[PDB]
């Protein structure tokens, strides 16, 4: 990836190559050969065929 | 009268591209009627004509007196074809 960066004893800024990392949302049923290990949501429908996310969800955590 | 200078310039891929930098100035009033009308229809023209080497990065900065304003004049020009 390009981008401007800029933090040095001066006003100008100017173009570094940095590093970033690749995500996709892959679902639970599908395959392993990636990594999931780490669920974020779960979503049900509504009988008018609306994904809600339910309320009673819990991601393993860090924080509450 | 005219006045010549060169820079240096950075590419999105990280190369250094030569150009120049041309500065001419009017002063002197009266150019025409209206130099909002006539000088930006006066630049379309003269950058047109100064195509001059091959690995140059063209140069068009405009100077009208001081009198509020100094016109650039620069495009996108990359290595395939100059815009």
């Amino acid at each position: 990836e390009r981008v401007n960066v800029q933090e040095l004893a001066g006003h100008e800024q100017s173009e570094v190559a940095v590093l970033r990392h690749n995500l996709t949302l892959r679902m639970a049923h599908q395959e392993n050969a990636a990594w999931l290990t780490c669920p974020v949501t779960r979503l049900v429908r509504d009988a008018q065929g609306q994904w809600c996310r339910d309320p009673r969800f819990i991601p393993p955590l860090l924080t509450l | 009268l005219a006045v010549q200078h060169h820079r240096i310039q950075r590419f999105e891929k990280g190369f250094l591209l030569r150009g120049l930098d041309v500065e001419v100035t009017l002063d002197g009033n009266g150019f025409a009627g209206e130099g909002d009308i006539h000088l930006f229809g006066e630049m379309l023209n003269r950058f047109l004509a100064l195509y001059a080497d091959m690995n140059q990065f063209n140069q068009l900065t405009l100077i009208v007196q001081p009198e509020g304003k100094c016109i650039r004049w620069k495009e996108n020009h990359n290595p395939r074809l100059p815009g």
